[PDB]
C-alpha cells in the first residue's frame, strides 16, 4: 500500500523459459470463441 | 448501362466497372509497358514498369492493378509518366548482365525492347552487378538466373496454371532469387511454357539453345498432331529446317500454351 | 484561451502511468490505476459513440503514417457481408531508434487489451491478433499473460465485460523482418506467407486479412483509445495544437546524456524535450550536429532549425521532415554524419522484401553509393545522381519502406552536401 | 553462410530425422485453432519456430515436416523459413549472440561490444566457437535503442552495455549459470538515468477524469 516508487515490479518475466509463449497459449485455448469458417478445408480444396 | 466513362489522354472509352487503368488503354490501342503483368496470370505489380500518371493526381499508379474510376484521364506518354519508365527501367538494368551476345532470348527479348523504346539510352551505374547460381529444374528448361528480373511470371504460372507449387522466391532484398530451394526439377506436361513467358533469358529452351535467332526464323503457322486437342503452333524455320515450335494464340482450343511434347 | 506554449504535461494528465514498471503490471495493479473502468458502460454505447469520442480528440496514427484514427477506424462501421472483420494491432516494433511500443506491452499490458475490445467494438470486429515482433518474447509472454488473466475475469471472450459482445484476443509473434510492421505487410504474415505487402486498393477495411475487412492500429493508438473514451474527446484536444492533438510518448537516444522514454505533450519544443527530460545533448546545446526527429525514416534536421522546432506532425513537416515514431536520435559534432546515414541505408537494405523493382534494386544501389561517399571515394557529380537515383525509389514503389530509404539520404544531401564534397576532396588529395 | 539454396549433407537431407514430441504435437493443437477454419497455413511460423525451440535449428526435414501437418506446399514452407532471420536454417550454437549495430546503437559505441566479445570468445561474427556454445552476428535494430548499447542472447536482451558487462555476461554463460536479463546499469527498464522527470506522483486511481456519463 505505500506509494514505493523505487522497484522494479516486472521481475517475473526472468523465470521464462523455451516453451513459456505457447504454454500459455495452451491454456488460453479452453476459453476462446468457434472460428470461423470459410467453408473448405483450405483454397487448394 | 452499367458501362462507366473514363478518358485515355482526353479521348473517352466506356468500360465496365473492375477494369484496370491497363485494360482501358487497350480499348483505344495503347499498350502500357510491362513485364510482371500477363492477361492470363494473376495480377502481380512488383515490376512497376506500368506506373502512369492520372491527371489532377500527385503519385503514379500501377496500371496493371489498378481499377479505373469514373472521370480519370490517363496519361500515357506524360513526363510523369515517361520519367517514371526511365526510372524503371534503369533500376531493371542495373544488375542485369552484359549477355546479350550469347543469350537465347536476344532479338526478341522484351527488356531489350522496352529499353529501346521507354528507357535511357545510356548507364549511370558505377557499381558491381550482381551474380546468382544457376538451377537445375530439368532436361527442358535452362536456367540462367542471373538474367532473372524477379517478375515472379514463373511462380504464379506453375502454382496457377500447371497446378504446380514448386517455384518460389528463397530469400529477401536484392538477393531474392527464383528457384525451388532444393534440387528439384518442374516436369510437367505444361512445364515448358515457363519458357515463354519468361520475359529474358532466364528461362530458356535447351534443346534450342544456340541454334538460331529469331529474326532469321520463317514462321509457319500449323497445327500439332501430337494429340486430338488440335493446339495452334507456329513453326519456326531456318534454311529450310524446322528450329522449334510455338503456341500460336488460339482462344477456343489452347488459349496460348503447348504440351512439352508438342514443344 | 488558445494555449500557445506546449509542453509540461503533468503527471495527472499522463496516460501510461506505469511506463517505467514501478507499480503492478498485472491485472489487480491495472485496475488500482483506472484501467479496466466502467468498460462496460463504454461498450453499451455502441460503435457510433464510441467512434465520435475519437473523431473529437483529434488522435492521429502514432505508427508512423499519421492518419486520423477517428476517420480510419470508421470505414470498418459497416454492415456485414457474412465475413467476420478483425482488428490487427501492429506490435512490430521495428523502427531503428523507436522503443515506446516495447513499454506499452510489457508495462501495461491491460491498457492495450482493453483498447483491443475497445477498438473493437468501435469497428465490429470478433477478435483481435496482435502482431509482436519475434524478438520481444519476454514482452509477449506478460501479454499472454495479461490476456488470461482478463479472460479468468470475464473482460475478454464470451460476453465480455458483461456487455453480450463477444471478443477474442489472440497474439501472433513474427520472425525477423522490419517489413512486417508494414501494415498490409503484416497481414501477409498473419496468413502464413513471406511479409511482402499488398497493393492498395483493395484497402484492408474492404480485404484484409484472411480476405476479411480489417483495421490494422498501432499499439499506442489502440492503447489510448479507452482512455480517451473515458476521459473524455475534448479532454484529449485540449493538448497539442490545433490538428496535431494529444500527449506523445517520445524516445529520446542518441548524444543525449540520459536516453529514455518519455511521455510528453505535442509540440513540445525539440530543444525543450531534449533538455528538460533526456538531461540535454553530451557537451552541451552547442555539440548537436543533427537530430532524426522520428525514426530512420525521416529525413535529419541540422542543428539551426532545432532550435525553435516543435515536435508535432505540421510542424516537423513544414522543416522538410516528419514526426514519424517520435523516436528522436540525437547526433552530436563528434558524430561522422556520413557514416551515420550510410549504416542506415544499409539497414534499409537488409530489411527490403524484394518484391518490387525499385527497392529491390535502387535500395541496394544507394547503398553501394553511400557506402563510397564515407570513403570519399567518389566525384561531385554523384551526389546529384544519388539525388535522382532516390527520387526514383520514392513514389514508385508498393509500399513505404522504398520512401523510408529515399528520404534519409535526401536529408543528408539537403544539409550536409558541403560534408560530403569535402570529403571527397581529401579523398582526391591523398591519391595524387 | 546467407545461401539461400539447399544442398544436401549427410547433416541436413531429407531423411535426417525430425519428429514433433507428443507435448509439441499439442501446442501445434492450440496454435493451429487460433485462425479460422480453412485457413490453416496461417500456422506456418509459429510451428516452423515451435519446430526451431525442440531443435534449435531448422533441418531441410523439419521444414517437410511442417508442411505435411499444414497440408501447405513444401515450397511455401522452404520460402517462410528463408524470408524471416530468426530461422536458424544451420546449426548454431547453445548461446546465440546478437549485437545491434544500427545506428542509434551505433551512436552509443556498439562496435566496443562486438570488439569485446570477439576478443573474449576468439571468434569474429557469423562463426561459432569451436565448442559450439557461441554463435556471435550483428542484427538490426532490436527495439532497445534507449538502452543502447545492447544486445540479445537467445530470448533474453542484455542492455546499456559496457565492455566489461558484457565480459561478465560471457563467463556465467561458460559457468553455466544464466545472468539476469535487463540493463546492466543502475536503471530498471527506460527512464532517464536521473532518477525519473516525471510520473513522480502517486497514480491517480478508478473514476478520475470520467466524463460524464461515461
Ligand atoms: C517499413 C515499414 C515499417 C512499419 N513499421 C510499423 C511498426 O512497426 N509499427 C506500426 O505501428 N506501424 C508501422 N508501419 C506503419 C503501418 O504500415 C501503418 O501505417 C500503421 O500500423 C497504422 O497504424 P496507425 O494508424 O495507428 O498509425 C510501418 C510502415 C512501413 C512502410
Ligand atoms: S535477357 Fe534480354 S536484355 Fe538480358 S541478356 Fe538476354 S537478350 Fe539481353
Ligand atoms: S525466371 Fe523469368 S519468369 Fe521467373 S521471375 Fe525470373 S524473369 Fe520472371
Ligand atoms: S518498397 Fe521495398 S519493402 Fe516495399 S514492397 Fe517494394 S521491395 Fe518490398
Ligand atoms: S506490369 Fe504493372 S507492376 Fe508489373
Ligand atoms: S538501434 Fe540497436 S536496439 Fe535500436
Ligand atoms: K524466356
Amino acid at each position: 500500500e505505500p506509494f514505493d516508487n523505487t522497484t522494479y515490479k516486472n521481475l517475473q518475466h526472468h523465470d521464462y523459459s523455451t516453451y513459456t509463449f505457447l504454454d500459455l497459449n495452451l491454456d488460453l485455448s479452453k476459453f476462446r470463441m468457434p472460428q470461423p469458417s470459410s467453408g473448405r478445408e483450405s483454397p487448394r480444396h | 448501362s452499367n458501362l462507366i466513362e473514363v478518358f485515355v489522354d482526353g479521348q473517352s472509352v466506356m468500360v465496365e466497372p473492375g477494369t484496370t487503368v491497363l485494360q482501358a488503354c487497350e480499348k483505344v490501342g495503347m499498350q502500357i509497358p510491362r513485364f510482371c503483368y500477363h492477361e492470363r496470370l494473376s495480377v502481380a505489380g512488383n515490376c512497376r514498369m506500368c506506373l502512369v500518371e492520372i491527371e489532377k493526381a500527385p503519385k503514379v499508379v500501377a496500371a496493371c492493378a489498378m481499377p479505373v474510376m469514373k472521370g480519370w484521364n490517363i496519361l500515357t506518354n506524360s513526363e510523369k509518366t515517361k520519367k517514371a519508365r526511365e526510372g524503371v527501367m534503369e533500376f531493371l538494368l542495373a544488375n542485369h548482365p552484359l549477355d546479350c551476345p550469347i543469350c537465347d532470348q536476344g532479338g526478341e527479348c522484351d527488356l531489350q525492347d522496352q529499353s529501346m523504346m521507354f528507357g535511357s539510352d545510356r548507364s549511370r551505374f558505377l557499381e558491381g552487378k550482381r551474380a546468382v547460381e544457376d538451377k537445375n529444374i530439368g532436361p527442358l528448361v535452362k536456367t540462367i538466373m542471373t538474367r532473372c528480373i524477379q517478375c515472379t511470371r514463373c511462380i504464379r504460372f506453375a502454382s496457377e496454371i500447371a497446378g504446380v507449387d514448386d517455384l518460389g522466391t528463397t530469400g529477401r532484398g536484392n538477393d531474392m532469387q527464383v528457384g525451388t530451394y532444393i534440387e528439384k526439377m518442374f516436369m510437367s506436361e505444361l512445364s515448358g511454357n515457363i519458357i515463354d513467358i519468361c520475359p529474358v533469358g532466364a528461362l530458356t529452351s535447351k534443346p534450342y539453345a544456340f541454334t538460331a535467332r529469331p529474326w532469321e526464323t520463317r514462321k509457319t503457322e500449323s497445327i500439332d498432331v501430337m494429340d486430338a486437342v488440335g493446339s495452334n503452333i507456329v513453326v519456326s524455320t531456318r534454311t529450310g529446317e524446322v528450329m522449334r515450335i510455338l503456341p500460336r494464340m488460339h482462344e477456343d482450343i489452347n488459349e496460348e500454351w503447348i504440351s512439352d511434347k508438342t514443344r | 484561451p488558445k494555449k500557445t506554449s506546449f509542453g509540461s504535461l503533468k503527471d495527472e494528465d499522463r496516460i501510461f502511468t506505469n511506463l517505467y514498471g514501478r507499480h503492478d503490471w498485472r491485472l489487480k495493479g491495472a485496475q488500482s490505476r483506472g484501467d479496466w473502468y466502467k468498460t462496460k458502460e463504454i461498450l453499451l454505447k455502441g460503435p457510433d459513440w464510441i467512434l465520435g469520442e475519437v473523431k473529437t480528440s483529434g488522435l492521429r496514427g502514432r505508427g508512423g503514417a499519421g492518419f486520423p484514427t477517428g476517420l480510419k477506424w470508421s470505414f470498418m462501421n459497416k454492415p456485414s457481408d457474412g465475413r467476420p472483420k478483425y482488428l490487427v494491432v501492429n506490435a512490430d516494433e521495428g523502427e531503428p531508434g523507436t522503443c515506446k511500443d516495447r513499454e506499452i506491452i510489457r508495462h501495461d499490458p491491460h491498457k492495450l487489451v482493453e483498447g483491443c475490445l475497445v477498438g473493437g467494438r468501435a469497428m465490429g470486429a470478433r477478435a483481435a491478433y496482435i502482431y509482436i515482433r519475434g524478438e520481444f518474447y519476454n514482452e509477449a509472454s506478460n501479454l499472454q499473460v495479461a490476456i488470461r488473466e482478463a479472460y479468468e475475469a470475464g473482460l475478454i471472450g464470451k460476453n465480455a465485460c458483461g456487455s453480450g459482445y463477444d471478443f477474442d484476443v489472440f497474439v501472433v509473434r513474427g520472425a525477423g523482418a522490419y517489413i512486417c510492421g508494414e501494415e498490409t505487410a503484416l497481414i501477409e504474415s498473419i496468413e502464413g506467407k513471406q511479409g511482402k505487402p499488398r497493393l492498395k486498393p483493395p484497402f484492408p477495411a474492404d480485404v484484409g486479412v484472411f480476405g476479411c475487412p480489417t483495421t490494422v492500429a498501432n499499439v499506442e493508438t489502440v492503447a489510448v483509445s479507452p482512455t480517451i473514451c473515458r476521459r473524455g474527446g475534448a479532454w484529449f484536444a485540449s493538448f497539442g495544437r490545433e490538428r496535431n492533438s494529444g500527449t506523445k510518448l517520445f524516445n529520446i537516444s542518441g548524444h543525449v546524456n540520459n536516453p529514455c522514454t518519455v511521455e510528453e505533450e505535442m509540440s513540445v519544443p525539440l530543444k525543450e524535450l531534449i533538455e528538460k527530460h533526456a538531461g540535454g545533448v553530451t557537451g552541451g546545446w552547442d555539440n548537436l550536429l543533427a537530430v532524426i526527429p522520428g525514426g530512420s525514416s525521416t529525413p535529419l534536421i541540422p542543428k539551426s532549425v532545432c532550435e525553435t522546432v516543435l515536435m508535432d506532425f505540421d510542424a516537423l513537416i513544414q522543416a522538410q521532415t516528419g514526426l514519424g515514431t517520435a523516436a528522436v536520435i540525437v547526433m552530436d559534432r563528434s558524430t561522422d554524419i556520413v557514416k551515420a546515414i550510410a549504416r542506415l541505408i544499409e539497414f534499409y537494405k537488409h530489411e527490403s522484401c524484394g518484391q518490387c523493382t525499385p527497392c529491390r534494386e535502387g535500395v541496394d544501389w544507394m547503398n553501394k553509393v553511400m557506402a563510397r561517399f564515407v570513403r570519399g571515394d567518389a566525384r561531385p557529380a554523384e551526389i546529384d545522381s544519388l539525388w535522382e537515383i532516390s527520387k526514383q525509389i520514392e513514389g514508385h514503389t508498393i509500399c513505404a519502406l522504398g520512401d523510408g530509404a529515399a528520404w534519409p539520404v535526401q536529408g543528408l544531401i539537403r544539409h550536409f552536401r558541403p560534408e560530403l564534397e569535402e570529403r571527397m576532396q581529401q579523398f582526391a588529395q591523398q591519391h595524387q | 553462410g546467407a545461401l539461400f539454396v539447399h544442398r544436401d549433407t549427410p547433416e541436413n537431407n531429407p531423411e535426417t530425422p525430425f519428429d514433433f514430441t507428443p507435448e509439441n504435437y499439442k501446442r501445434i493443437e492450440a496454435i493451429v485453432k487460433n485462425y479460422p477454419e480453412g485457413h490453416k497455413a496461417a500456422a506456418v511460423l509459429p510451428v516452423l519456430d515451435l519446430a526451431q525451440r525442440q531443435n534449435g535449428w531448422l533441418p531441410i526435414s523439419a521444414m517437410n515436416k511442417v508442411a505435411e501437418i499444414l497440408q501447405v506446399p513444401p515450397m511455401r514452407v522452404y520460402e517462410v523459413a528463408t524470408f524471416y532471420t530468426m530461422y536458424n536454417r544451420k546449426p548454431v550454437g547453445k548461446y546465440h549472440i546478437q549485437v545491434c549495430t544500427t545506428t542509434p546503437c551505433m551512436l552509443r559505441n556498439s562496435d566496443s561490444i562486438l570488439e569485446a566479445i570477439q576478443k573474449k570468445l576468439g571468434i569474429k561474427v557469423g562463426e561459432t566457437t569451436p565448442d559450439k556454445l557461441f554463435t556471435l552476428i550483428e542484427v538490426e535494430c532490436l527495439g532497445a535503442c534507449v538502452n543502447a548499447p545492447m544486445v540479445q542472447i537467445n530470448d533474453n536482451y542484455y542492455e546499456d552495455l559496457t565492455p566489461k558487462d558484457i565480459e561478465e555476461i560471457i563467463d556465467e554463460l561458460k559457468a553455466g549459470k544464466i545472468p539476469k536479463p535487463g540493463p546492466r546499469s543502475g536503471r530498471f527498464s527506460c527512464e532517464p538515468a536521473g532518477g525519473l522527470t516525471s510520473l513522480t506522483e502517486p497514480p491517480k486511481g478508478p473514476g478520475f477524469g470520467v466524463q460524464a456519463g461515461l
